[PDB]
């Protein structure tokens, strides 16, 4: 249900790289320019762009072919 | 962006380009209408407008043409913000010298002039005539001239002596002072000169001359013909009530140099005589030393002001010691504070905030919701609507609020857990509720406390405080891998009544299906919450990962305790619930949870202990009331057993039997035995109470007082505060340090009395005047421990090294402290692991060691392993993370980035407010006996006599490792016993330390040789035929003739031939110290080892604060230089050398000892460099460069954690270790051939250098270097960037050497980026950096 921080960073195992991945990503959602694959849960910008990341819908490369 | 920052003198071409007009007249305003004036320290013309796009006649006020000049005035129109960057400049008559080069210890002007302070003063005062360009004549440059010894020079020489005496004639020399040249005299001359306060000299100037030229800076530019001047918006005139209006310090003293400059600049063509023409200049000269700084000398004052003038040295400065005010403390938006409250019925991730506050956090947040949704278009009327809190404002207030952190911290903050991200839940009231787990890192009680808040804004933020700041992250202590999270004392109390085991109680031997079934029984009354049930339970084993197996099987349980398995997940086994569950297994319970199923689950699980905790303990009565303190019958007997026995010891004193000072020691000695005997006494009535009654006779078990449950538990409370309660105080503590003979007999139950209260109250004052003062104290241990550890950033993954430390576990004393499994855990091993046999690995190369590891060497018989430390690792501008151990917040390895120099300084001060015989070897355990570093020759007794200083004893156990070690002294005999079991308790030595045994090896007749009657032996016996022997004589009471002999008892054969001991050329010889008895005499047979001669024998946080200073004790131990031969010195000479002969190399160099301190005067023995002589204090600097470095390490983390762990604290070694590789940056050089001789240079500095040089023909353009150890305090200025040293402390003179130097900046710590503004480059700020340097690289 809620945004799993925890174990999401588990899987790349960074805790510092996972912010930068996330930030791009949750800039995209508030502007406008690209739309989430999984549906909104009625958050914020900055809790969707999380989960993202343990579902393994986006990455490093597919962020940047977005833009 | 921009970098690189410089600092250099000032040009007087460079200060004319920034200015943008000339001043020439105090008068700023006008008394008529407050509006500048042209040519003032606040005027237009020069500076920008008193507002915007406005002028002084007011003829255009438009915005189309921002970038117009008035034609009607000088002053243009620009915006208000242009006052703060715009500046101008005076004009000087005449040049005037500064204060910077002269207000320093070494003045920068003496040195580059080969002048001294005091004259170079003389000069600048017209006091004295000097004489330059002499060119043929006799006089030199820094030779003195009077006036009447001036105008003799000019007769004899008649030509070519030009005497210029102001600050001009200084100024004249520097243009042709030629530092090109000046360097080739001293540089020639260096060879010739042989002084040591010559070279001292000689070294500051090559090395300043050097950085001089390689900057670029010119030697003109230390005096200056313009100042520049303040722009007027740092110094204003703000009016307040009452028409009234303020002038800053600084507009003063402008004023007080711009008249004087015009008092000089109309007396130029007036004709004035010499009498004025030099005080007129030094009136100037002083007012630009009142400009810079005051209290040094000139210490100028105003008027009704006692204090000295605020100069433009002072305003940086300010209090906090050299510290900034803005650096200490800088206010914030968005905050607030508040009273604290526990909630009950709140998340872990969550916490509460009042309606009022998140109204006014919040308030940019509100206005975007409104206009986005289209309620208010116009910003000013969604104010009117939130300021009324009409029904709609709360649930847009409540929309906004769903996700974003906020932040939550105490006013004082020790650790990284003072600052914890919360999600705000709008609450009803006026105090922000917190969670009841966490106030265990807050440190922090519901008492009065006020916490901070703060709400972050942008993006980056709201995810910083999602990943790294959550309260669900941060789990684990930062010290230990302990949570911090454990349940509390409320929490604790009630799952230590809940896991309990009644004899007889309702609902006893019913068997239950499962816990479902057993918890419906509960609720309808029919079964007790502790009885002896058989309950049925399905649980789930991990060993394997990836697989869940489940499996039934029916244990014998009690009810509360098949309760408590519901809350804990199915991953975990149920031996873990069946315990008493006190509140070190509920710490030991939520550690293996959190390495077994994760952290998702952890979270949970800690959440429903607080709620299952708080639930069944509302249901229990638990309360203390004047019954729980039971009193044992047992008392009222030692106490009148004890008063007659003191009867019997007062009554001897009157006699004359026994003394005072004896007297002392045996009444202590007598309450405190019967002090230990009341609590044996009143514990073991107190545990078995309660007798309960079952099938007949009656029964024991624990009792359930109300008192020992909150003891046995360990919830709240210790076992020696039962004994203030319900027992005897003892005997107390006197302020001056002593005891009082008699003890307080009765407690808090019964009552005090009038004068056993005041006796309580020394060591209760006491303990409230030292709180005061660790705070002071631990608050600047943590400051000094950081600044050094700053820019210490994880940035390798890899580093290469095959160095490091040998672990071994806790071996000193009677029994283990510290095992191998908690040292090792987390740190990766450094070469491979060997097995007992040959030819077997156990580990293959540095692999991470986990809680996997600990149980599988646990298993072998393994316990010398290598890890990587990071005192290991050489490599430049950081620490690799391979040789870093694991991280103690997370369970993973340390990431690139985060930065473990800051965690480790605050490790060492967050406990910093809890913290303030030997003549037998009898062995506790029982194995063979191996000996180590002990040289024993075999006895013709068979007592095995040892006079060797350097041996242990240890006894091995049947896995092979040494379970204990002991200290063996010089001259003890001890029976070898290698191969055969020893019992408990039995005696291995039997040595004495009241007397110094002496031995020698040689087996034959002993003679004495080199003594002489009267002077150094004296024929003096005991009364009554005591002692019968031969006493030598003092060397200080000898005679002048005896002064220089020294006796040397010889041992030959008894054939008449000379025996000699293998290994050394020179015979063995017995000793003859100073006073000394020699029971057997000379002529006769002594055996192999037997004795020759007969010769007698703070704590707290200033001591843990001393051994990272690296301060030198009042006594510091003797120790030797090289290895060799040891004698002793001469006696007559008034110091003892004692000199050395090594067999492969002699070295004719030694050391002197003063004859104030006396220890190891025996003549003939081992060196032992290693060995202490002087027993006592040992200094950190002597044992770096004799041992090495892996020693030192050892030494200082062996000796702190003897000052933690008597508190009772835990910290882990990697943080001890972590400051060691700071403070052994530096090295010296001894033959360096490319450098200077004796300078300070950087390790990592000088092996880049001996590495590169290396690789050319020669072969041995390098150098070699030595370790030394400084401490935290000087190894905190020796950094290359100002910035760090001028926060320090005496940001003076770091300022000034700075300037003469030209050193240019380069921003890459982390105290240089929080001044400039610019992003830290550890943590996630990283990959700015990274993208930074690569853009930057490329070109
Ligand atoms: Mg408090
Ligand atoms: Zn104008
Ligand atoms: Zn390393």
């Amino acid at each position: 249900a809620r945004v799993t921080v925890e174990d999401c960073l588990d899987n790349v195992d960074n805790r510092f790289e996972l912010v930068m991945l996330a930030t791009k990503r949750a800039r995209q959602l508030a502007t406008g320019g690209k739309e989430p694959k999984v549906a909104w849960e009625n958050d914020k910008p900055t809790v969707v762009a999380l989960r993202e990341i343990a579902s393994g819908l986006v990455d490093e490369n597919v962020v940047q072919q977005e833009d | 962006e921009f970098d690189a920052i410089r600092i250099g003198l000032a040009s007087p071409e460079m200060i004319r380009s920034w200015s943008f007009g000339e001043v020439k007249k105090p008068e700023t305003i006008n008394y008529r209408t407050f509006k500048p004036e042209r040519d003032g320290l606040f005027c237009a013309k020069i500076f920008g407008p008193v507002k915007d796009y406005e002028c002084l006649c007011g003829k255009y006020k438009r915005l189309k043409h921002r970038g117009v000049i008035c034609e009607k005035c000088g002053v243009e129109v620009a915006l208000a913000k242009v006052r703060r960057e715009r500046m101008g400049h005076i004009e000087l008559a005449s040049p005037v010298a500064h204060i910077w080069f002269l207000k320093s210890l070494p003045s920068r002007i003496g040195l580059l002039l080969d002048m001294t302070l005091r004259d170079i003063e003389r000069v600048l005062y017209f006091e004295s005539y000097v004489v330059i360009d002499p060119g043929m004549t006799t006089l030199e440059k820094g030779q003195l001239l009077n006036d009447e010894q001036y105008f003799e020079a000019l007769e004899e020489f008649g030509d070519d002596f030009d005497a210029r005496m102001g600050a001009e004639a200084v100024h004249e020399l520097l243009n042709a002072i030629d530092l090109e040249h000046e360097i080739g005299r001293l540089r020639e001359e260096i060879p010739q000169t042989n002084s040591e306060t010559k070279i001292k000299k000689l070294s500051k100037r090559l090395k300043l001359m050097e950085a001089f030229q390689g900057s670029g800076n010119k030697p003109e530019w230390m005096v200056l013909t313009v100042l520049p001047v303040l722009p007027p918006d740092l110094r204003p005139l703000v009016p307040l009530d009452g028409g009234r209006f303020a002038t800053s310090d600084l507009n003063d003293l402008y004023r007080r140099v711009i008249n004087r400059n015009n008092r000089l600049k109309r007396l130029l063509d007036l004709a004035a005589p010499d009498i004025i023409v030099r005080n007129e200049k030094r009136m100037l000269q002083e007012a630009v030393d009142a400009l810079l700084d005051n209290g040094r000398r000139g210490r100028a004052i105003t008027g009704s002001n006692k204090r000295p003038l605020k100069s433009l040295a002072d305003m940086i400065k300010g209090k906090q010691g050299r510290f900034r005010q803005n650096l200490l403390g800088k206010r914030v938006d968005y905050s607030g504070r508040s009273v604290i409250t526990v909630g009950p019925t709140l998340r872990l991730h969550q916490c509460g905030l009042p309606k009022k506050m998140a109204l006014e956090l919040f308030k940019p947040f509100i206005f975007g919701k409104l206009e986005g949704r289209g309620m208010a278009t116009t910003i000013k009327a969604a104010k009117k609507m939130v300021e009324r809190e009409l029904p709609e404002v709360w649930d847009v207030l409540a929309e906004v609020i769903r996700e974003h952190p906020v932040l939550l911290n105490r006013a004082p903050t020790l650790h990284r857990l003072g600052i914890q991200a919360f999600e705000p839940v709008l609450i009803e009231g006026k105090a922000i509720q917190l969670h009841p787990l966490v106030c265990a890192a807050y440190n922090a009680d519901f008492d009065g406390d006020q916490m901070a808040v703060h709400v972050p804004l942008t993006l980056e933020a709201q995810l910083e405080a999602r990943a790294l700041m959550m309260s669900t992250n941060n789990i684990l202590s930062p010290a230990n891998g302990e949570p911090i999270i454990v349940p509390s004392q409320d929490v604790v109390m009630g799952l230590y009544y809940m896991t309990r085991e009644a004899i007889n109680a309702k609902g006893e031997g019913m068997a239950f299906a499962d816990l479902q079934e057993v918890d419906r029984a509960y609720r309808s009354g029919q079964a007790s919450l502790h009885a002896r049930v058989k309950v049925r339970i399905n649980e789930k084993i991990k060993g394997e990962d990836g697989q869940l197996t489940a499996n039934t099987r029916i244990v014998d349980t009690t009810v509360g305790r098949a309760l408590l398995f519901q809350v804990v997940p199915a991953g975990l086994p149920f031996d873990v619930v069946n315990q008493s569950m006190k509140k070190k297994a509920i710490s030991k319970l939520i550690n293996h949870c959190y390495r077994v199923v994760g952290l998702k689950d952890t979270v949970i699980f800690a959440d429903q202990l607080m709620y299952t905790g708080f639930a069944y303990s509302t249901i229990s009565g638990v309360s203390i009331g004047v019954n729980d303190f039971v009193i044992p019958d047992e008392k009222a007997r030692i106490i009148n057993a004890a008063t007659d026995e003191v009867k019997e010891i007062e009554s001897q004193y009157a006699s004359g039997l026994v003394t005072q000072g004896e007297k002392y020691n045996k009444v202590i000695d007598l309450w405190s035995k019967a002090n230990d005997e009341v609590s044996k006494a009143m514990m073991a009535n107190l545990s078995k109470e309660k007798v309960v009654d079952r099938e007949g006779k009656e029964v024991d078990q624990e009792s359930f007082n109300s008192m020992y449950m909150m003891a046995d538990s360990g919830a709240r409370g210790s076992a020696a505060q039962i004994r203030q309660l319900a027992g005897m105080r003892g005997l107390m503590a006197k302020p001056d340090g002593s005891i009082i003979e008699t003890p307080i007999t009765a407690n808090f139950r019964e009552g005090l009395n009038v004068l056993q209260y005041f006796i309580s109250t020394h060591g209760a004052r006491k303990g409230l005047a030292d709180t005061a003062l660790k705070t002071a104290n631990s608050g600047y241990l943590t400051r000094r421990l950081v600044d050094v550890a700053q820019d210490l950033v994880v940035t390798e993954i890899d580093c290469g090294t095959e160095h490091g430390l040998l672990m071994s576990p806790h071996i000193e004393g009677g029994d283990v402290v510290e095992p191998l499994g908690e040292r090792v855990l987390g740190r990766v091993i450094a070469r491979d692991v060997f097995k007992p046999g040959s030819d077997e690995v156990i580990v293959p190369a540095g692999t991470l060691i986990d809680e996997k590891w600990v149980d599988f060497l646990e298993v072998m018989s393994v316990d010398e392993v290598v890890v990587r430390s990071p005192i290991t690792c050489e490599t430049r501008h950081g620490i690799c993370a391979m040789c870093y151990g694991r991280d103690l917040a997370r369970g993973h390895r340390v990431n690139i980035g985060e930065a473990v120099g800051v965690i480790a300084a605050q490790s060492i001060g967050e406990p910093g407010t809890q913290l303030t015989a030997a003549d037998n070897v009898q062995v506790k355990n029982g194995g063979t006996i191996r000996l180590h570093n002990l040289k024993h020759v075999v006895r013709a007794d068979g007592a095995l006599v040892a006079v060797s200083r350097s041996g242990e004893l240890a006894v091995a156990d049947d896995f092979g490792r040494e379970r204990e070690r002991y200290k063996l002294p010089y001259g003890a005999v001890i029976s070898v016993k290698e191969g055969d079991k020893v019992d408990p308790g039995a005696i291995v030595a039997k040595w004495d330390p009241h007397t110094h045994p002496i031995v020698t090896e040689v087996d034959g007749t002993v003679a004495f040789v080199g003594m002489e009657e009267g002077i150094t032996v004296k024929r003096q016996t005991d009364e009554l035929t005591g002692l019968t022997n031969i006493e030598v004589m003092d060397p200080k009471d000898r005679p002048a003739a005896g002064k220089d002999i020294r006796p040397a008892v010889k041992l030959i054969d008894a054939a008449g031939k000379d025996l000699l001991l293998p290994g050394t050329d020179v015979p063995a010889q017995y000793f003859l110290p100073a006073n000394a008895l020699v029971n057997l005499t000379d002529g006769a047979k002594v055996s192999i080892g037997d004795v020759v001669a007969r010769i007698p024998q703070t704590g707290g946080l200033p001591r843990v604060a001393d051994l990272f200073e690296a301060r030198r004790p009042k006594e510091p131990s003797i120790l030797a230089e090289i290895s060799g031969t040891i004698s002793f010195g001469k006696e007559t000479k008034g110091k003892r050398r004692l000199v050395i002969t090594p067999n492969d190399g002699s070295d004719p160099y030694e050391e002197l000892i003063p004859k104030w301190r006396h220890l190891n005067v025996f003549e003939g023995e081992q060196v032992n460099r290693g060995e202490v002589i002087s027993d006592g204090p040992s200094n950190p600097h002597d044992i770096l460069r004799l041992l090495g470095v892996s020693s030192l390490a050892k030494y200082i983390v062996n000796e702190i954690q003897d000052v933690y762990r008597l508190q009772g604290v835990k910290i882990n070694d990697k943080h001890i270790e972590t400051i060691l590789r700071q403070m052994l940056r530096k090295v010296e050089v001894s033959e360096s051939g490319d450098s200077s001789f004796i300078k300070g240079d950087q390790v990592e500095l000088t092996q880049v250098l001996e590495e590169n040089e290396q690789l050319g023909t020669e072969d041995k353009f390098p150098a070699k270097y030595e370790r030394v150890l400084l401490g935290i305090t000087k190894a905190s200025l020796s950094t290359e960037s100002f910035i760090s040293a001028a926060s320090f402390q005496e940001t003076t003179r770091v300022l000034t050497e700075a300037a003469v130097t030209g050193k240019r900046d380069f921003l890459r710590g982390l105290k240089e980026n929080v001044v400039v503004g610019r992003l830290i480059p550890a943590g996630t700020g990283l990959a700015y950096h990274s993208e930074r340097k690569r853009q930057r690289d490329l070109g």
